[PDB]
RNA sequence: GAUGGGGAAGCUCCGUUUCAAAGGCCUGAUUUUAUGCAGGCCACCAUCGAAAGGGAAUCCGGUUAAGAUUCCGGAACCUGG
RNA sequence: GUUCUUUGUAAAGUGCCUUCGAAGAGUCGAGUUGUUUGGGAAUGCAGCUCUAAGUGGGUGGUUCCAUCUAAAGCUAA
RNA sequence: GUUUGACCUCAAAUCAGGUAGGAGUACCCGCUGAACUUAAGCAUAUCAAUAAGCGGAGGAAAAGAAACCAACCGGGAUUGCCUUAGUAACGGCGAGUGAAGCGGCAAAAGCUCAAAUUUGAAAUCUGGUACCUUCGGUGCCCGAGUUGUAAUUUGGAGAGGG
């Protein structure tokens, strides 16, 4: 081309680039564990039925334990603010339990929490100091 | 013929097909990569066809209608985080497909483990 | 002699709706609170300012240095939005509404007043929309509505939905007729 | 001339030197036109111009602490990436989320999971 | 709220209180320039629906448009969303709508949405347009006008313009030829 | 060079008419009067009057143009812009 | 030939004063509910277009390898400050 | 993988009971002109006369029936 | 009040902060749009919804989550390839033109507004200024907005409460 002859004509000097071969080599990046046991020599589908985990969900188109526990295992291995605990504590040195009461405490109540969130709060600050 | 056009000015020869299975392949190493623990598709539900020249014939359908997914034990919006297909324009109408979706849900759900959130 | 297009635009404009006849839906207005009951209106409204951004942050301020160191009823306020009047009125909350007659798009004021009407909640029409505005903190919003207010001036707010009532609704509701805009 | 030397000297050495050099090369040239060649000539032009270019650096490293910090900095000092740069929001810009999508995202966030078991 | 009643009031064009406004606005278009630019819009629910927003970075253009073809086959909607993009270059145009009409021109009101200003940029529910694939969408045929009339729908109805006409003529008019001849 | 008009150069530019001053300053004969007097600014009269007001005899009051340039670069000539939006 | 406009999808065509908010001069003790500006006058409105149109001004002598109302000697005249 | 910050009567998700529960207009459509499409069932488009309803309306099939419910907008392969 | 300001509309700054032209153009999105050639010479027709010309973008563009296809045991965003099929169908029914459902496969992600009062507090944000853990954050200031900026939600419904 018109401007190709340039690049060629000149001392510029072209921008050289090589990325064929990473394209091909791809580092799994997503797992450790997979890392640890993954084979780049095999194919995705070879890889994962090595490692014991399903490559596909859908029927393959055409023709075709330790790992797992590994990863297996490591799968199966919050408090109240200051202000919410003093009315919490204002409202059990005044009503107490006596929920009945306490829900049409309008010194207290003033956003007049419904009987079960005030039960449930004074349950979690009860069970925060026993 | 049907050839009185330019036809000679839109020929594009399929020489990239040698080329386009490895660009799909390397494609879907590089998703594989990227999606090591998950399954480079989601999990489909099986549905029948119209047409009854096709009816006969069992295939895989879009995703699994929101009564499905109810009677399966979880919700759309959870499910779609599990990799299951969800569609909210399909009404089931034939019990054994909704029975057979049920299973299939049932089953991934059985093989399934999700990592925790650390 | 030759004068600024805008100006004998807008000159020609006047002297057109002076002059254009109008069906009785327009020119409802024209027909407005007279200057005594409107300045009353004002200085009943004029103790219901909404609180402007300086003062509620300085409140607010005030309240947050307080509550570092370690009950009131809501604020009776006009309420002034036309989404929100439209809102309060057609669910018999509003008790007195005020209609701005000078929008620029009529289209926007000329269902209220019908509507207010129709709802049977006391309405009235007060001449200039800044009037409005100076009274919200606002450059101008076109309507001005009243909620629950102090015991104080309930007294006050019936006696002039009373005088509204005697003086505009009543006086002006043959407003149907005499199509405006007929002056030769 | 060398670059490093003339960084430590102060701005006024510079200025000096520079006028220096232009009398050193305004002799030779007058030498050079009665000589077949002068390679002195070449040296000369380049350490002026080196001095020149130390001028250059030494007030916009300067200029460059003065607007430290603040915004609005002049324009032939802002990033000459390319003109589509400049469009192309910031990354603060583009990863702006609205409070619907952030809510959705934290109440639903994407999990990994495995099927075999 | 008071959206409601505007839309079904404006339903009503022909209604006197309407027909009034109307007739005063067209005599007042005509009186201004071809193209100026509106303080605000004259039916603010059209636009609120149509994704304006009174936050800064919103403008309201009037533009007029002569009426009658020995042939055009354009719609003057898209004439005008052209028109108006060809002068406010800085600004992206999202949608019009209709506000009036004579019987010589006919008029109508594009919302403009400026890319530049960081309210729309740090607003993500239109910071999508910033993007430079956006630009000149009216030019493009892009807008709800400009899709109606290229016919970009779903249905047998619009299978020559499913996908554009141009598109899927071109694509149908190949001699696809496979290393493998069937 | 081309011909030069008489009253363009000398006198002519030297001294700035009060009228024009306050054209240029664009600033209110009052608040102009109080910067002069803030900076202590006087008028001059120059050898010749015809010469320094455009060649036409009249009562001008004429100013130092270096004094009134100087002048509009004061802050003070903004504070009361400035005192001006606020009040 | 812009300028303010109109037609044209558009590359663009019309139009030179066309119903444009189209600038250029002067005065005052500092303008009285107290130091934020008042008043007096004219209504045209860019530019390019001529080395044969109008124009501010140099005459003589001598000099060179090629230049002279220009280079050298003498004496001249126009514009501005 | 290590560490600082949360906190706020703050922000969310599912089940049950209870009270409400909002549908985009000069737009669909009709008659006509010109163009295009295999699209006669007038395929769409632009102009022109008129103009629409909300247990309402488009398209198709046995006496009704099935699907959406447009006239606002974004989106990776 | 023979006055002052509110407004609403419209102007000016070599004003502070910004953006637009143009080039390139194989592909993309539109406008515009002929003829040579071919059929019973050419009236419809083919060339052609093409070249030329004009405007608008990116590395891809457009379209894309149904006012869709089907009539069945229903399918379930868009795009692309094979088939469908040289079929349905058009065609002075002469030359020629010519799809679409479904089926096989590459890929998958869905969504965001309007219309509901925050009304017990426009809770929103552009811009200037002083700092900093400077693609931005904090305090202060001015302004935009009530002719609507914050939050939830939209046919999969959704919202106020226990």
């Amino acid at each position: 081309s018109v401007r190709k002859r340039k690049m060629n004509r000149s001392s510029v000097g072209k921008a050289t680039r090589r990325n064929k071969d990473k394209q091909r080599k791809i580092n799994i990046q997503s797992n450790p564990i997979i890392a640890a046991n993954w084979d780049y020599s095999l194919t995705m589908a070879q890889n994962y039925k090595k490692l014991g985990l399903r490559a596909k969900l859908q029927t393959p188109a055409g023709g075709k334990e330790t790992e797992v526990v590994k990863k297996l295992e490591e799968l199966a291995s919050r408090s109240q603010s200051e202000r919410e605990e003093e009315w919490l504590e204002k409202l059990y040195k005044k009503h107490g339990d006596d929920y009945k009461k306490m829900f049409f405490d309008k010194k207290l109540n003033i956003y007049q929490q419904s009987e079960g969130d005030l039960k449930r709060r004074l349950l979690r600050w009860k069970k925060r100091n026993g | 013929n049907h050839f009185r056009k330019h036809w000679q000015e839109r020929v594009k020869v399929h020489f990239d097909q040698a080329g386009k299975k490895v660009s799909r392949r390397n494609a879907r190493a590089t998703r594989a990569a990227k999606i090591a623990p998950r399954p480079l598709d989601l999990l489909r539900p099986v549905v029948r066809a119209p047409t009854v020249k096709y009816n006969r014939k069992v295939r895989a359908g879009r995703g699994f209608t929101l009564a499905e997914v109810k009677a399966a034990g979880l919700t759309a919006a959870y499910a779609r985080t599990i990799g299951i297909a969800v569609d909210h324009r399909r009404q089931n109408r034939n019990q054994e497909i909704f029975d057979a979706n049920v299973q299939r849900l049932k089953e991934y759900q059985s093989k399934i483990i999700v990592f925790p959130r650390n | 002699v030759k004068w600024p297009e805008y100006v004998r635009v807008q000159r020609q404009k006047k002297i057109l709706s002076i002059r254009l006849k109008v069906p009785p839906t327009i020119a409802q207005f024209q027909y407005t609170l007279d200057r005594n009951t409107a300045a009353e209106t004002f200085k009943l409204f004029n103790k219901y300012r909404p609180e402007t951004a300086a003062e509620k942050k300085e409140r607010l301020t005030k309240e947050a240095a307080a509550v570092a160191e370690g009950a009131s009823p809501k604020p009776y306020a006009v309420k002034y939005g036309l989404n929100h009047v439209v809102a309060l009125i057609e669910n018999k909350k509003a008790k007195l509404v005020l209609i701005a007659n000078d929008v620029d798009p009529i289209e926007l004021v000329v269902f209220l007043p019908a509507l207010c009407k129709k709802m049977g909640v006391p309405y009235a029409i007060v001449k200039g929309k800044a009037r409005l505005g100076t009274l919200v903190n606002q450059k101008t919003s076109a309507v001005a509505a009243l909620t629950e207010v102090r015991a104080e001036d309930e007294a006050a707010l019936a006696k002039l939905v009373s005088t509204i009532d005697a003086n505009f609704a009543d006086k002006y509701d043959e407003v149907k007729k005499h199509w405006g805009g007929g002056i030769l | 001339v060398k670059a490093y030397e003339l960084r430590t000297k102060s701005k006024e050495q510079l200025a000096s030197q520079l006028v220096d050099l232009k009398k050193e090369l305004a002799e030779l040239k007058v030498q050079k036109l009665s000589r077949p060649s002068l390679p002195k000539i070449k040296t000369v032009r380049k350490s002026i111009a080196c001095v020149l270019t130390v001028i250059n650096e030494q007030q916009r490293e300067a200029v460059r602490q003065l607007y430290k910090g603040k915004k609005y900095q002049p324009k032939d000092l802002r990033a000459k990436k390319t003109r589509a740069l400049r469009r192309a929001l910031t990354k603060f810009e583009a990863s702006q989320v609205t409070e619907k999508q952030r809510k959705k995202q934290i109440a639903f966030p994407q999990r990994k999971y495995a099927i075999k078991a | 709220g008071a959206y409601k009643y505007l839309e079904e009031l404006q339903r009503k064009k022909q209604s006197d209180v309407l027909r009034f406004l109307q007739r005063v606005r067209v005599w007042e278009y005509r009186q201004k320039n071809v193209i100026h630019r509106a303080a605000r819009p004259t039916r603010p629910d059209k636009a609120r629906r149509l994704g304006y927003k009174a936050k800064q970075g919103f403008v309201i253009y009037r533009v007029r448009v002569r009426r009658g073809n020995l042939k055009y086959q354009r719609s003057l909607r898209a004439t005008a969303e052209e028109r108006v993009g060809r002068r406010a270059a800085n600004l992206r145009v999202l949608n019009s709508y209709w506000v009036n009409q004579d019987s010589t021109y006919k008029y109508f009101e594009v919302i403009l949405v400026d890319p530049q200003h960081k309210a729309i940029r740090r607003d993500a529910r239109y910071n999508w347009i910033c993007d430079p694939v956006h630009k000149h969408r009216e030019a493009r045929g892009l807008t709800a006008t400009g899709k109606k009339s290229r016919g970009i729908n779903k249905g047998h109805k619009f299978n020559n313009t499913k996908a554009g006409r141009r598109k899927t003529w071109k694509r149908q008019n190949t001699l696809s030829l496979w290393r493998y001849r069937k | 060079m081309r011909i030069k008009k008489k009253n363009t150069r000398g006198n002519a530019r030297n001294f700035i008419t009060r009228s024009q001053a306050v054209r240029k300053l664009q600033v209110s004969l009052a608040d102009f009067r109080r910067l002069c007097i803030f900076k202590g600014i006087y008028p001059r009269e120059p050898r010749n009057k015809k010469k320094a007001n455009k060649g036409s005899t009249a009562p001008t009051t004429f100013y130092y143009a270096k004094d009134i340039q100087y002048l509009m670069h004061e802050p003070v000539l903004a504070k009361f812009r400035e005192h001006k939006t606020f009040a």
